[PDB]
C-alpha cells in the first residue's frame, strides 16, 4: 500500500556483487589455467557463478510466484528483456557466421583455394545432422504442444510433453558429444575445424543452457509453480528453444550444405 | 538556478589550503616518479 | 479437471490484487491512462493520489512533443502553466 | 622528408599527389567555409539582445538544411570517387618490387630478373654519420628509377606493418598471408622518407622507409653491381 | 508431487523486516554466509595470485 | 483444438520421424567400418602454437586415438 | 548500513553515484597516463627506453578513458541517474543486473591493471590486432587479461543495454507515446540499441582471439588458413558503434543544456532531432570499413563505404544546425555549462570536418594513422565526450548532490581546460600532414616543436583537472544549497528535489487523459 | 525513511568535516593518479 | 608462346590489388602446365612465362615453402 505504481521495488540483494566477483574469478581462473596451469581457482569460479545464478533465480522465483511481484506490466518488461537477450545472441552467432562466411566465400591460398580444405573429409550431412535436426524439430513441436496444453489446462499432457522434450534434448547433447568423439579431426585442426567446432561448441553450450532451463521449468511445474496465464518461465523456454532451433537450422544449412 | 548561502563558507586560508593541497598532493606522484625515473629504469 | 493451477486461485500478492481490480473494472495503481477528460473551472481534471502532493505531466496540446510537469497539492484546482486546464486532487489511500 | 615548422603536406612527387593536394585544398576550403559560417552564426547567438522563445516553426528551413549539405558532400565526394577510380586504372607495370616487413625492419626484393633481395634496418643515433637525420636514416636505401609506374607488392612476415611514404604519397598495411598492390610514380629524383604506420611491437618507431629515385641506367647499374 | 505453493507463499509475506533473500528460514542464511565467505575468499586468492604472477620469483 | 492438433503431430509425425532418422543412423553405423585415412602431415592441419592447458598439452579435449592423429602420426 | 546500501545497491541513484566515483577514478588514471605520454613526447629521444612500455601506456590510456571513463559516466552514470527521473519511472527495470554491471566493472579495471603489471604488457594498441596479439609477439598473459577485461566490460554494457531499453520502452506513462520523451532518453535509447547490436560482435572477436592464443585455433593465423582482416572487420563493425555509443549521450545532454540555458522550452527541430539520432544510429553499422582504407580492400567497396560515410555525415550536420537554431533567438544565460556546450559545438564541428577530410579515402591512402587522425578523435572525443561530461557534471551537480558550484571557479576550470586542450590538440594537424605515424615514442626535428607545444598544452590540461577536483572539494566544503531551479516546469528531474529522495516516484505521474 | 536522505548525505562518504574529506579525497585521487606511474616504474624495475 | 618480357603485365582476371590470389593461381596452373604437357608429351617450356610470372609476383619465402611442400609431398593444391 506504500507503493502506488505497479512496477516492482527490488530489495537489496548481494548476488549482483557476488556474481560480478564470480565472473572475476572465472576470468582469472581461465588466465591461470591457460598460463600457470592451476585448475583450482577456475573450479572455484565455476562453483561461485553456478551457485550465485542458482539462488539469484531462486530469489526471483520467490518474488515472482511466492510474493506476486511479477505484475503484468513487469511481465511485459520481462518479455521485452528476454527478446532483447535473444536478439543479442542472434547477433553473437551472426558474428560467428560472418567469420565462417569470411573464411568460406574466399578460400585462401593456404587451403588450396578449395572448400572444404584438403586433408579432411567432413562428416556427411545425410544421417547424423538429419538426426540432429529431427530431434530439435520434434523438441520444438513438443514445446508448442506443451504450451497449448498450458492454454487448455492439461497438466498430465504437458508433463508428458516436457519429459519427451527433455529426453530429446539430452539425447541431442549426448550424441553431440558422441560425434565430437567420432569426428575425424579437431578444433586445433584447420580453419574449417576451428570454425565449425567453435560454432557447434557455442551452440552446444547454449543447448545445454536450454536443457537445464527446461529442467528448471519442468521441476517448477511439478511443484505447481506455473499457471494458465502467468507462465513466463515456460514462455522463455519456448523462446530460447526456438532460438536454438533456428540457429541450428542456420548452422546446419550453411556449414553442412555449403562447401561440403 | 538560485543557490542558498554556503552553510560552511571557506575562508581565504581554507581556499588556499584546498587549492595548494590539491595541486601539491596530486603533483607528488608524478613529480616523485619523474625525479626518480632513472632509478626505476635501473634493472638493479 | 483443473489440472494445472489457475492463477485466479493460485497467484497472491500485488498480481492478485490487480487481477481483482481488473475484474471489477477499476484500476487504482495506474496501469492505464486516466479518465474524465474535462478541464474547466467548475469541472477540473480529477487526479487520484494516496498523498496530498503528486506530480502531473500535462500534454496540454494535441501531439505536443514536450511535457509540462508540475505538482498538485491538496486544495484548489491548480492549472497547467502554459495552457490553463484545471486539475484537482482526490485522496484514495489505496 | 619533412622540414621543421611544416604547415601542410610534404611536397608532391607523384601526379596522384598533385591531384591529392588540389583535392585536399578543396576540402580545406570546405572546412574553412563551414567553420567561418558556424563561428559567425555563434557570434550572432552570443551578441544578440532580442528574444524569440515562442512556439517555433519547424519544417520551413529544414528542407534547405537537407539540400545544401547534400550537394556540399556531393561535390566533395565526386573528386574523391574520381581519384579513387584513377588509383587503379589500366596499368603498365614496367617493374615489380616486393616488400616484406620483418620484425621491426624491412626487406626488399627486385625479383623480375636476376633475383635480388636485401634488408633495411635503421641507423642508430650514436652510429649516425655527420649531417644525417635522426630516426629516418637507413643503412640500405630502396632504389627506384623516375618517370615510371612500378608495381609494389607489400606484405609482412610476422606482424602487421604499414609501408608508408608520405613524400611520394603511399600507405598500405602489410598483412601476413596477403600482399597488397600499389603503384609508385615520381616526377623528381632524390630521397624520400616514410615509416611503418602500424604497431608491430617493441621497436615500432624504429623502422622507416627510404626511397632513392635514380635514372634507369643507374638503376640497372646498381642492381647488377650490388650482387 | 502435491501442491504446497500456497502454504509456501504465506512463508513470504511476513512483515517482520526480514528481507526477501533471507526469508526462507535458516538454510538460505547459511547459504548466504557460505557464498559471502567464498567469493571474497576466492577474490583474495585471485588478487594474491595476480600479485604473485606480477612479481616473479 | 490447437493443443490436440500439436499432440497428434508430435505422436504421428515427430516421433515416427525421429524413429526413422535413428534407424537410418543405426543401420549405417553397423555397416560402415571406416578405413582410417592414411596419415599425411599437412602443414595446415594439427597446428600447435601453444600447448593445451590440460593433459600433456598435445591431446585435444575430445581426442579419439582411432581417428584423430597427433602432429607426428596415429598413436598405434 | 554501508554494505547493505552501497555494496548491495538496488536503486539507480546510488548505482549512478558509484558510477560517478568509478568514472572519476578512471579519469584520474587516464589523465596520469596522458601526462605520461606527453612527458615522454615532450622530449626528443627515449625517456622510457624501449617503447614496448610506451605501447603499454597508450593501450592503458585508451582502454581506461573509453571503457572505464566515458561509458560509465555518460551511458552508465548520467543516464542511470537521469532516465528514470526523466521518464517518471520509480526505478530501473532490472536493478539487480544494473548493480551486477556496476560491480563487474571494477573487476575489468583490475584485469587491466594486473595486465599492465604482467611483464608481457598490452603492447597491441587500442586495437588488439592479431598477430601482434598472437602468441608469437605476446607470448605471455597481459593481452589475455586485457581481452578478459574486454569480456567483462562487454557483459556489463550488454546488461546495461538490456536494462536501459527495457526501462525506456516499458516505464513510460501509458498515454505518452515513444516520441514524447526528452532528448537524452532518446539518445541513450539509440545508444543502448547500438550497444545491444554491437557488443556481441566484440565478444565474438575477442573470444575468437582467446581461442587463437590459447586453444590453438587459427582464425587470424594465415599459416593456418585464417585471416586477420576478419578481425579488423569484426573489431570495426564494433568500432564505429563504439564511436556512436561514446557520442550519442553527449548529443542528448548538450541538447538539454543548450535548451535549458538558452531559455527555450523546446529544442529546435525535435522531430528532426530524433530522426537524425536514429539516422546516425542506423548508419553506424554500414560505415564500419572507413577505418580499413589501407588494408587492401576493393575499390568498389571503398567507394561504397566513403559514400555511406557522407550519408552518415549529413544528419550529424542536421544535428549541428538544429543546435545553432535552438541557440537562435534565446536569452543565453552565461552559466558555465553553456560555455562547455558552446566549446563542444565548435570543437565538435572542427573535429567532424577533420573526420570528413579523413573520410575521403583518397586522403586516407596517405593520411591513415598519422597524428592527423589523433587530432580527429581528440578534437571530437577528448573534447566532444569530455566537454559533454563536464557540461552535464556542472549542470546537474546541484541535483546530484545538493551543492551548487561557484560560477567564477567553474568558468575558470573551463577556461584553463579550453586553452590547454586547444594548445594540446591543434598541432597534431601539422604533425599528421607532415606525417608522424601513431604510437611513436621518439620523433625527428620536423615534429619536435609542435610535439613540444602539445605537451605544454597537455600540462595546462592537467592544471585544469586539478582546478576541477579543487572545485569538487570546494563545493563539498562550502555546502551551499539550492534556493530555486528555473525551468523545472519543463525539466522533470529538477522538480523532485535537490537532491531527490531515495525512493523517487512513489506516486506515478498523472499522464494526460486527452 | 529506511535510508537517511538530505543534502550531501546521499554520498557514500562523509561531508561534515571538510579537512577529513580533503584527506580522503587526497588519498583517493592520489592513488588514482599514482597507479600508472607505479605501474611503469614496476616494469622499469622488472626489465 | 616464346614471349620475352621484363615484368609481369596487368592480369584482367584480378583487377583488385590483392594479388596473392594472382600468384597462387599462377603457381597452380604452372604446375598444371607441367603435369599436363609432361603427360601429353608437349613442350614443357611454353609456361616458362608462368614460371616468370609467379616468381615476379609472390615472395621468395612463400615460393620456397611451396616448393618444399611439393618436393616432399604435402602440398594443399590440386597438383
Ligand atoms: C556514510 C557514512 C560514512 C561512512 C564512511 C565514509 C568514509 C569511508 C568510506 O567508505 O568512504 C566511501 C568511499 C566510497 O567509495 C566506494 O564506494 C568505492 C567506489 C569504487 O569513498 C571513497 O572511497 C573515497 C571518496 C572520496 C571523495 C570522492 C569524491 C568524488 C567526486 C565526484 C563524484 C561526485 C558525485 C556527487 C553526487
Ligand atoms: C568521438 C569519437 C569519434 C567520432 C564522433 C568520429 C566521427 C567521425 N569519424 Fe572517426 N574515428 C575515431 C573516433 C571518432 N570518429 C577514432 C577513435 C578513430 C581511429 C581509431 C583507430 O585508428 O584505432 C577514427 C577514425 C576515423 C577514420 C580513419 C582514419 C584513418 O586512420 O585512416 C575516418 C575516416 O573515414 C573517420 C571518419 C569519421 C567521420 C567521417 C566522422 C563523423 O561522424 C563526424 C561528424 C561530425 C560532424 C560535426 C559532421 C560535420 C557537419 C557539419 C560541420 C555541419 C555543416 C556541414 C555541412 C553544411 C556539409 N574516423
Ligand atoms: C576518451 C578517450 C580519450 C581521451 C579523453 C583522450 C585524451 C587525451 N589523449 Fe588520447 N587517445 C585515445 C583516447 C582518448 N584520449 C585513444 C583511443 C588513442 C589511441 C591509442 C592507440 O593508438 O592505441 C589515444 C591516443 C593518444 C596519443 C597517441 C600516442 C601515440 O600515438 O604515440 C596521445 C599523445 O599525444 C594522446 C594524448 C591525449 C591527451 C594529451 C589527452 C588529454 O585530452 C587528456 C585530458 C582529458 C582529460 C583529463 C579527461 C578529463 C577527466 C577528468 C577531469 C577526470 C574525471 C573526473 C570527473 C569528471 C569528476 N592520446
Ligand atoms: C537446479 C534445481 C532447480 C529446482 C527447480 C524447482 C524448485 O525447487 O524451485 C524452487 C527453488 C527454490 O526453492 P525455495 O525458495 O522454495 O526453497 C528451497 C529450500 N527449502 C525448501 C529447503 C526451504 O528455486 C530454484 O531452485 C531456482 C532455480 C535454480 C536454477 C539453477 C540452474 C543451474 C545453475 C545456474
Ligand atoms: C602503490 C604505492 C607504492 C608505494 C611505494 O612503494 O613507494 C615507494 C617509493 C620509493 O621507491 P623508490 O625506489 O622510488 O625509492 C628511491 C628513492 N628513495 C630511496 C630516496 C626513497 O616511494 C615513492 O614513490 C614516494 C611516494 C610519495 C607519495
Ligand atoms: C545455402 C543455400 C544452399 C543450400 C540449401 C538449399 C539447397 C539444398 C536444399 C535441400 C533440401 C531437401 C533435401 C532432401 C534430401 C533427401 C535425401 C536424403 O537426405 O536421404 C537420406 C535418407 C534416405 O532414406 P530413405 O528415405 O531413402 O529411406 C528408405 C527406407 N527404406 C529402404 C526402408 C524404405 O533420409 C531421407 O531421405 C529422409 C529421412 C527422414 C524422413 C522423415 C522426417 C524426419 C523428421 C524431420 C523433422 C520433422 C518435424 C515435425
Ligand atoms: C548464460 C546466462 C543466461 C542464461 C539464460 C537466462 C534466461 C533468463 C530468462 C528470464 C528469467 C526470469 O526472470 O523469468 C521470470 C521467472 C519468474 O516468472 P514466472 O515464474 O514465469 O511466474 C511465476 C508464476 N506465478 O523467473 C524464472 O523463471 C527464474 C528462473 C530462470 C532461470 C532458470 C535457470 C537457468 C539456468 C541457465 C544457466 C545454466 C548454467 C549452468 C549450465 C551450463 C554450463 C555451461
Ligand atoms: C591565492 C589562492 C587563495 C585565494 C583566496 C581568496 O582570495 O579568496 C577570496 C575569493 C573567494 O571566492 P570568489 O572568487 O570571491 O568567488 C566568487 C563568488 N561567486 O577567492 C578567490 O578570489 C580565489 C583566487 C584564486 C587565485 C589563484
Ligand atoms: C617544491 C619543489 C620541490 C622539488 O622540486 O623538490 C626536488 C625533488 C627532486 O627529487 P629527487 O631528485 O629524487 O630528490 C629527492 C630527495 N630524495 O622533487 C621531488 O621529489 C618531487 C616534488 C614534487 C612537488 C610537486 C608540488
Ligand atoms: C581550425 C580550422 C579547422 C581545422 C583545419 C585543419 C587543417 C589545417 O589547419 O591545415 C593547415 C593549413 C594548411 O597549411 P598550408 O598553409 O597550406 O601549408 C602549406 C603552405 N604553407 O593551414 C592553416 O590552416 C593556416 C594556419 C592555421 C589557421 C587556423
Ligand atoms: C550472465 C548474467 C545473468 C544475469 C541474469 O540473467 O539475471 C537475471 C535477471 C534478474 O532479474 P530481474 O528481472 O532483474 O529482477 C527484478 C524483477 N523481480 O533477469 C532479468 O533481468 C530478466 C532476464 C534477463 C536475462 C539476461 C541474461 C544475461
Ligand atoms: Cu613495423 Cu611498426
Ligand atoms: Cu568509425
Ligand atoms: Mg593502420
Ligand atoms: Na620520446
Ligand atoms: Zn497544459
Amino acid at each position: 500500500t506504500h507503493q502506488t505504481h505497479a512496477y516492482h521495488m527490488v530489495n537489496p540483494s548481494p548476488w549482483p556483487l557476488t556474481g560480478a566477483f564470480s565472473a572475476l574469478l572465472l576470468t582469472s581462473g581461465l588466465v591461470m589455467w591457460f598460463h600457470y596451469n592451476s585448475i583450482t581457482l577456475l573450479t572455484l569460479g565455476l562453483l561461485t557463478n553456478i551457485l550465485t545464478m542458482y539462488q539469484w533465480w531462486r530469489d526471483v522465483i520467490r518474488e515472482g510466484t511466492y510474493q506476486g511481484h511479477h505484475t503484468p506490466i513487469v511481465q511485459k518488461g520481462l518479455r521485452y528483456g528476454m527478446i532483447l537477450f535473444i536478439v543479442s545472441e542472434v547477433f553473437f552467432f551472426a558474428g560467428f557466421f560472418w567469420a565462417f562466411y569470411h573464411s568460406s566465400l574466399v578460400p585462401t591460398h593456404d587451403l588450396g583455394g578449395c572448400w572444404p580444405p584438403t586433408g579432411i573429409s567432413p562428416l556427411n550431412p545425410l544421417e547424423v545432422p538429419l538426426l540432429n535436426t529431427s530431434v530439435l524439430l520434434a523438441s520444438g513441436v513438443s514445446i508448442t504442444w506443451a504450451h497449448h496444453s498450458l492454454m487448455e489446462g492439461k497438466r498430465n499432457h504437458m508433463n508428458q510433453a516436457l519429459l519427451i522434450t527433455i529426453m530429446l534434448g539430452l539425447y541431442f547433447t549426448i550424441l553431440q558429444a558422441s560425434e565430437y568423439f567420432e569426428t575425424s579431426f579437431s578444433i586445433s585442426d584447420g580453419i574449417y575445424g576451428s570454425t565449425f567446432f567453435m560454432a557447434t561448441g557455442f551452440h552446444g553450450l547454449h543447448v545445454i543452457i536450454g536443457s537445464t532451463f527446461l529442467i528448471v521449468c519442468l521441476l517448477r511445474q511439478l511443484k505447481f509453480h506455473f499457471t494458465s496465464k502467468h507462465h513466463f518461465g515456460f514462455e522463455a523456454a519456448a523462446w530460447y528453444w526456438h532460438f536454438v532451433d533456428v540457429v541450428w537450422l542456420f548452422l546446419y544449412v550453411s556449414i553442412y550444405w555449403w562447401g561440403s | 538556478v538560485h543557490s542558498k548561502p554556503a552553510r560552511e563558507q571557506l575562508g581565504v586560508l581554507d581556499i588556499t589550503i584546498g587549492l595548494t593541497s590539491c595541486f601539491v598532493c596530486c603533483l607528488l606522484p608524478a613529480g616523485w616518479v619523474l625525479s626518480h625515473l632513472e632509478s626505476y629504469k635501473k634493472r638493479e | 479437471g483443473g489440472g494445472v493451477p489457475t492463477d485466479e486461485e493460485q497467484a497472491t500478492g500485488l498480481e492478485r490484487e490487480i487481477m481483482i481490480a481488473a475484474q471489477k473494472g477499476l484500476d487504482p495503481y495506474n496501469m492505464l491512462p486516466p479518465k474524465a477528460a474535462s478541464g474547466t473551472k467548475e469541472d477540473p481534471n480529477l487526479v487520484p493520489s494516496i498523498s496530498n502532493k503528486r506530480i502531473v505531466g500535462c500534454i496540454c496540446e494535441e501531439d505536443n512533443c514536450t511535457v509540462i510537469w508540475f505538482w498538485l497539492h491538496k486544495g484548489e484546482s491548480q492549472r497547467c502553466p502554459n495552457c490553463g486546464t484545471h486539475y484537482k486532487l482526490v485522496p484514495h489511500q489505496m | 622528408m619533412a622540414y621543421p615548422f611544416q604547415l601542410g603536406l610534404q611536397d608532391a612527387t607523384s601526379p596522384i599527389m598533385e591531384e591529392l593536394m588540389n583535392f585536399h585544398d578543396h576540402t580545406l576550403m570546405i572546412v574553412f567555409l563551414i567553420s567561418s559560417l558556424v563561428l559567425y552564426i555563434i557570434s550572432l547567438m552570443l551578441t544578440t539582445k532580442l528574444t524569440h522563445t515562442s512556439t517555433m516553426d519547424a519544417q520551413e528551413v529544414e528542407t534547405i538544411w537537407t539540400i545544401l549539405p547534400a550537394v556540399i558532400l556531393i561535390m566533395i565526394a565526386l573528386p574523391s570517387l574520381r581519384i579513387l577510380y584513377m588509383m587503379d586504372e589500366i596499368n603498365n607495370p614496367v617493374l615489380t618490387v616486393k616488400t616484406m616487413g620483418h620484425q621491426w625492419y624491412w626487406s626488399y626484393e627486385y625479383t623480375d630478373y636476376e633475383d635480388l633481395c636485401f634488408d633495411s634496418y635503421m641507423i642508430p643515433t650514436n652510429d649516425l654519420k655527420p649531417g644525417e637525420l635522426r630516426l629516418l636514416e637507413v643503412d640500405n636505401r630502396v632504389v627506384l628509377p623516375m618517370e615510371l609506374p612500378i608495381r609494389m607488392l607489400i606484405s609482412s612476415e610476422d606482424v602487421l606493418h604499414s609501408w608508408a611514404v608520405p613524400s611520394l604519397g603511399l600507405k598500405t598495411d602489410a598483412i601476413p598471408g596477403r600482399l597488397n598492390q600499389a603503384t609508385v610514380t615520381s616526377n623528381r629524383p632524390g630521397l624520400f622518407y616514410g615509416q611503418c604506420s602500424e604497431i608491430c611491437g617493441s621497436n615500432h618507431s624504429f623502422m622507416p622507409i627510404v626511397l632513392e629515385m635514380v635514372p634507369l641506367k643507374y638503376f640497372e647499374n646498381w642492381s647488377a653491381s650490388m650482387i | 508431487f502435491e501442491n504446497k505453493v500456497p502454504e509456501k507463499q504465506k512463508l513470504f509475506q511476513e512483515d517482520n523486516g526480514m528481507p526477501v533473500h533471507l526469508k526462507g528460514g535458516a538454510s538460505d542464511a547459511l547459504l548466504y554466509r557460505a557464498t559471502m565467505a567464498l567469493t571474497l575468499g576466492g577474490t583474495a586468492y585471485a588478487i594474491y595470485l595476480l600479485a604473485m604472477a606480477a612479481f616473479p620469483k | 483444438g490447437s493443443a490436440r492438433m500439436w499432440k497428434a503431430l508430435t505422436y504421428f509425425v515427430a516421433l515416427p520421424g525421429v524413429g526413422v532418422s535413428m534407424l537410418n543412423v543405426f543401420l549405417k553405423s553397423r555397416h560402415e567400418e571406416h578405413e582410417r585415412p592414411p596419415f599425411v602431415a599437412y602443414p595446415h592441419l594439427r597446428i600447435r602454437t601453444k600447448p593445451f592447458p590440460w593433459g600433456d598439452g598435445n591431446h585435444t579435449l575430445f581426442h579419439n586415438p582411432h581417428v584423430n592423429p597427433l602432429p607426428t602420426g596415429y598413436e598405434d | 548500513m554501508f554494505i547493505n546500501r552501497w555494496l548491495f545497491s538496488t536503486n539507480h541513484k546510488d548505482i549512478g553515484t558509484l558510477y560517478l566515483l568509478f568514472g572519476a577514478w578512471a579519469g584520474m588514471v587516464g589523465t596520469a597516463l596522458s601526462i605520461l605520454i606527453r612527458a615522454e613526447l615532450g622530449q626528443p629521444g627515449a625517456l622510457l627506453g624501449d617503447d614496448q612500455i610506451y605501447n603499454v601506456i597508450v593501450t592503458a590510456h585508451a582502454f581506461v578513458m573509453i571503457f572505464f571513463m566515458v561509458m560509465p559516466m555518460m551511458i552508465g552514470g548520467f543516464g542511470n541517474w537521469l532516465v528514470p527521473l526523466m521518464i517518471g519511472a520509480p526505478d530501473m527495470a532490472f536493478p539487480r543486473m544494473n548493480n551486477m554491471s556496476f560491480w563487474l566493472l571494477p573487476p575489468s579495471f583490475l584485469l587491466l591493471l594486473a595486465s599492465s603489471m604482467v611483464e608481457a604488457g598490452a603492447g597491441t594498441g587500442w586495437t588488439v590486432y592479431p598477430p601482434l596479439a598472437g602468441n608469437l609477439a605476446h607470448a605471455g598473459a597481459s593481452v589475455d587479461l586485457t581481452i578478459f577485461s574486454l569480456h567483462l566490460a562487454g557483459v556489463s554494457s550488454i546488461l546495461g543495454a538490456i536494462n536501459f531499453i527495457t526501462t525506456i520502452i516499458n516505464m513510460k506513462p501509458p498515454a505518452m507515446t515513444q516520441y514524447q520523451t526528452p532528448l537524452f532518453v532518446w539518445s541513450v535509447l539509440i545508444t543502448a540499441v547500438l550497444l545491444l547490436l554491437s557488443l556481441p560482435v566484440l565478444a565474438a572477436g575477442i573470444t575468437m582471439l582467446l581461442t587463437d592464443r590459447n586453444l590453438n585455433t587459427t582464425f587470424f593465423d594465415p599459416a593456418g588458413g585464417g585471416d586477420p582482416i576478419l578481425y579488423q572487420h569484426l573489431f570495426w563493425f564494433f568500432g564505429h558503434p563504439e564511436v556512436y555509443i561514446l557520442i550519442l549521450p553527449g548529443f542528448g545532454i548538450i541538447s538539454h543544456v543548450v535548451t535549458y540555458y538558452s531559455g527555450k522550452k523546446e529544442p529546435f527541430g525535435y522531430m528532426g532531432m530524433v530522426w537524425a539520432m536514429m539516422s546516425i544510429g542506423f548508419l553506424g553499422f554500414i560505415v564500419w570499413a572507413h577505418h580499413m582504407f589501407t588494408v587492401g580492400l576493393d575499390v568498389d567497396t571503398r567507394a561504397y563505404f566513403t559514400s555511406a560515410t557522407m550519408i552518415i555525415a549529413i544528419p550529424t550536420g542536421v544535428k549541428v544546425f538544429s543546435w545553432l537554431a535552438t541557440l537562435h533567438g534565446g536569452n543565453i544565460k552565461w552559466s558555465p555549462a553553456m560555455l562547455w556546450a558552446l566549446g563542444f559545438i565548435f570543437l565538435f564541428t572542427v573535429g567532424g570536418l577533420t573526420g570528413i577530410v579523413l573520410s575521403n579515402s583518397s586522403l586516407d591512402i596517405v593520411l591513415h594513422d598519422t597524428y592527423y587522425v589523433v587530432a580527429h578523435f581528440h578534437y571530437v572525443l577528448s573534447m566532444g565526450a569530455v566537454f559533454a561530461i563536464m557540461a552535464g557534471f556542472v549542470h546537474w551537480f546541484p541535483l546530484f548532490s545538493g551543492f551548487t558550484l561557484d560560477d567564477t571557479w567553474a568558468k575558470a576550470h573551463f577556461a584553463i581546460m579550453f586553452v590547454g586542450v586547444n594548445m594540446t590538440f591543434f598541432p597534431q594537424h601539422f604533425l599528421g600532414l607532415s606525417g608522424m605515424p601513431r604510437r611513436y615514442s621518439d620523433y625527428p626535428d620536423a615534429y619536435t616543436t609542435w610535439n613540444t607545444v602539445s605537451s605544454m598544452g597537455s600540462f595546462i590540461s592537467l592544471t585544469a583537472v586539478l582546478i576541477m577536483i579543487f572545485m569538487i572539494w570546494e563545493a563539498f566544503a562550502s555546502k551551499r544549497e539550492v534556493m530555486s531551479v528555473s525551468y523545472a516546469s519543463t525539466n522533470l528531474e529538477w522538480l523532485h528535489g535537490c537532491p531527490p529522495p531515495y525512493h523517487t516516484f512513489e506516486e506515478p505521474t498523472y499522464v494526460k487523459v486527452k | 525513511s529506511h535510508y537517511e536522505e538530505g543534502p550531501g548525505k546521499n554520498l557514500p562518504f562523509s561531508v561534515e568535516n571538510k579537512w577529513r574529506l580533503l584527506a580522503m579525497m587526497t588519498v583517493y585521487f592520489g592513488s588514482g593518479f599514482a597507479a600508472p606511474f607505479f605501474i611503469v616504474r614496476h616494469q622499469l624495475l622488472k626489465k | 608462346k616464346i614471349k620475352n618480357y621484363k615484368t609481369a603485365p596487368f592480369d584482367s582476371r584480378f583487377p583488385n590489388q590483392n594479388q596473392t590470389k594472382n600468384c597462387w593461381q599462377n603457381y597452380l596452373d604452372f604446375h598444371r602446365c607441367e603435369k599436363a604437357m609432361t603427360a601429353k608429351g608437349g613442350d614443357v617450356s611454353v609456361c616458362e612465362w608462368y614460371r616468370r610470372v609467379y616468381k615476379s609476383l609472390c615472395p621468395v619465402s612463400w615460393v620456397s615453402a611451396w616448393d618444399d611442400r611439393i618436393a616432399e609431398g604435402t602440398f594443399p593444391g590440386k597438383i
